[PDB]
């Protein structure tokens, strides 16, 4: 269907087809050489150059080589520099360039390629949508938002733009504003809208405004395979891990870790209090829009399986204690952190990103009344010197209505059914 | 931004190729 051959390339189609047939048969090394010779003999051929780039792309896949792929990314760019490139080929080549740049984490490079695409094809709405994704991936929600505003001003019912616009509104705490965009966008069924992130945030925005339809959207998201269940809505999962809101120490197998936390709880408490008193700036306010109201701050010792050396200067005995337990200090999908919460706090129902961790809470200073935590359909309270364990990939919710502060110590561990192989290979979160 | 407690970022993992 796409017209890839300019006038000259039609005259060498027999040679171009022969080289591409080698690639399609999986003879990647031969195909590379065939297209390289065509590039040698016909240096201005866009199809020979795209053939070279595609073969390098395949070769990078075969060798699992970032460097080979960087070569392909450059050759895709070379295509665009040649004279007389057909429009369909120019778009295919630069789009693949951007896609592979994103794969490598070259987000600024992808952004430049996407900006070029939009300049070359100013009426192509899909390319503007791709540009918005480029901004989202580099953390530039303001420019992403302007992009989807421009798309929606020309094509108001573009469902891809609606769900991404809604995602951005939601992330900016424009909850009510986000719901119709997320909802209409999912309902469009446009390509790219059947995505767990949009079900997740539509249901959550509805929950925050008291719309009871939320769980109908969680049910649909479960039925379409985005969530393990209506209750457990994490999006970075290893399928099949035992799924249970509340866990006993014995069920986790981390009984030595729990015994150490409980036997030594006062030293952990005392270093947390010393930081509250003498280094309170180490407690950073929660920053993921998870509070309806109130004051909640966290002092993080480990994140993504990496020790914060400076934080551990503030709690050196606690960091020494925990170094003996790599099931938490090496949990690259978890943290180790103090968590202080003050009266008048309500934490919105929410879920963590991954079913690959369980979350331990050690009580340090627990007022006798007013503090509780719900996970799924079950609500509990903390006790000083005692560990609670839940799976925070289940929806959970917290209230602090005491008359003084409440301090806990949060210790994430790898899910106990994950093998050492899985724990070494999962991307950090 | 990192997805520490929630799922608020567009992507929670880093891209580093193969
Ligand atoms: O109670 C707390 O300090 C934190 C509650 C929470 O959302 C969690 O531990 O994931
Ligand atoms: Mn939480």
């Amino acid at each position: 269907k796409p017209k890839l051959l300019n006038k000259f390339d039609k005259t060498i189609k027999a040679e171009l087809d022969a080289a591409e047939k080698l690639r399609k048969r999986g003879k990647i090394e031969e195909a590379v050489n065939a297209f390289k010779e065509l590039v040698r003999k016909y240096p201005q051929s866009p199809r020979a150059r795209y053939g070279k780039a595609q073969c390098e792309d395949d070769l990078a896949e075969k060798r699992r080589s970032n460097e080979v792929l960087r070569g392909a990314i450059e050759t895709y760019q070379e295509v665009a520099s040649l004279p007389d490139v057909p429009a369909d080929l120019l778009k295919l080549s630069l789009k693949r360039r951007s896609d592979r740049q994103q794969f490598l984490g070259h987000m600024r490079g992808s952004l430049l390629t996407l900006q070029r695409l939009v300049q070359l094809f100013p009426n192509d709405t899909s390319l503007k949508n791709d540009l918005g994704v480029g901004y989202l991936l580099i953390g530039d929600n303001d420019n992403a938002k302007k992009v989807y505003e421009e798309v929606l001003s020309v094509t108001p019912n573009d469902g891809f733009a609606k769900v991404h616009y809604g995602f951005i509104l939601k992330a900016q705490n424009k909850i009510a504003e986000s719901i119709p965009y997320l909802k209409e966008g999912i309902e469009s069924g446009d390509p790219g809208t059947d995505d767990g992130r949009f079900y997740f945030h539509l249901g959550d925005a509805m929950q925050r405004v008291g719309n009871k339809e939320a769980y109908k959207w969680y049910e649909l998201g479960h039925k379409r395979g985005h969530f393990a269940s209506v209750w457990q809505r994490s999006l970075y999962n290893v399928n099949g891990l035992k799924a249970q809101p509340w866990w006993t120490p014995k069920e986790t197998g981390y009984t030595e870790l729990v015994k150490s936390l409980e036997r030594n709880w006062k030293l952990i408490r005392d270093e947390g209090l010393a930081v509250m008193d003498k280094a309170k700036g180490l407690f950073l306010p929660e920053d993921e829009n998870l509070r309806e109201k109130g004051d909640w701050s966290q002092f993080t010792l480990w994140q993504q399986g990496r020790r914060n050396e400076n934080a551990c200067k503030g709690a050196p005995k606690t960091c020494t204690l925990l170094e003996k337990f790599p099931e938490t200090t090496g949990c690259r999908r978890g943290q180790i952190k103090y968590s202080i919460m003050h009266p008048g706090t309500h934490v919105w129902p929410h879920t963590g990103p991954t079913n690959c961790r369980l979350r331990m809470h050690l009580g340090l200073v627990i007022p006798k009344e007013g503090c509780k935590i719900r996970c799924a359909n079950e609500t509990k309270t903390w006790e000083e010197g005692k560990v609670l364990i839940f799976d925070d990939s289940f929806e959970h919710e917290v209230w602090q209505d005491a008359s003084s502060f409440r301090l806990i110590f949060i210790v994430d561990v790898w899910h106990p059914e994950l093998t050492p192989q899985q724990r070494r290979s999962l991307p950090a979160i | 931004g990192k997805c520490k407690d929630g799922l608020g970022e567009y992507t929670c993992t880093s891209l580093e190729g193969f």
